[PDB]
């Protein structure tokens, strides 16, 4: 993944952030395969960045799940003149049982952050925050209501810096939740 | 979790 593709990303994705589900519908010469290629390359790049041995995001996995992907294109002009992709965030609701600090196992179904990646060359340029904000607004969720699949320390620092989130009770299911997640807790 |  270099951000650029051998087709016109701006023609494919007219909007700054494009939201796709399992159907991978092109916005309105196989435009759907253009989208699938972008997702495949994004997933491979994200896995590499997270020290994972294989991708957790791909076109095929989008098609066989009920996840939603938000894709941020580059709003600047590139020298190659066909646009570019900055990164993405993938979310999905999941059933979990989470332990609180009162020894209760709570059955929940939160929106989960499942994959999140911004191209290395343009990390720490604010793109991740922009993408995350757009997702919060469309999904109608507040940050402390999220669970995150095995977050990187980079993401925990991002969430603490931008939203003051602090992790709460550690779990055995590989998801992380934050203070405010439980009904008896308060967001920061 | 898929990150396992
Ligand atoms: S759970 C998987 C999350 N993905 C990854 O870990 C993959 C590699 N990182 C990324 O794709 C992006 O760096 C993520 C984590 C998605 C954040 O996006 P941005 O880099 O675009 O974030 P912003 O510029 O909006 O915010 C910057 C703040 O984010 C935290 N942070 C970014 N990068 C790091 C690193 N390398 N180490 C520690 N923290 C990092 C910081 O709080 C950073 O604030 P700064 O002002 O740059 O300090």
């Amino acid at each position: 993944f270099t951000m650029e593709f051998p087709f016109d990303v701006d023609a494919l994705f007219p909007e700054r952030i494009t939201v796709l589900d399992q159907h991978l519908r092109p916005p309105a010469v196989d435009l759907q395969q253009q989208i699938m290629t972008i997702i495949d390359e994004l997933g491979k790049a994200s896995a590499k960045a997270q020290n994972l041995s294989a991708p957790i995001t791909s076109a095929s996995r989008m098609q066989s799940n009920r996840h939603v992907v938000y894709i941020l294109k580059d709003s600047s002009a590139r020298p190659a003149g066909k646009g570019a992709i900055i990164g993405f965030i993938k979310v999905g609701y999941k059933k979990l049982f989470v332990l609180d600090d009162r020894e209760a196992h709570n059955e929940v179904e939160p929106l989960c952050i499942l994959d999140f990646y911004i191209h290395e060359s343009v990390q720490r340029h604010g793109h991740g925050r922009e993408l995350f904000q757009y997702m919060l607004q469309k999904e109608r969720v507040e940050p402390h209501q999220l669970a995150i699949d095995r977050p990187s320390q980079k993401l925990l620092k991002f969430l603490n810096k931008h939203y003051n989130l602090e992790t709460t009770v550690p779990q055995v299911n590989n998801f992380v939740i934050f203070e405010g997640f439980f009904a008896h807790q308060h967001p920061p | 979790s898929d990150k396992t």
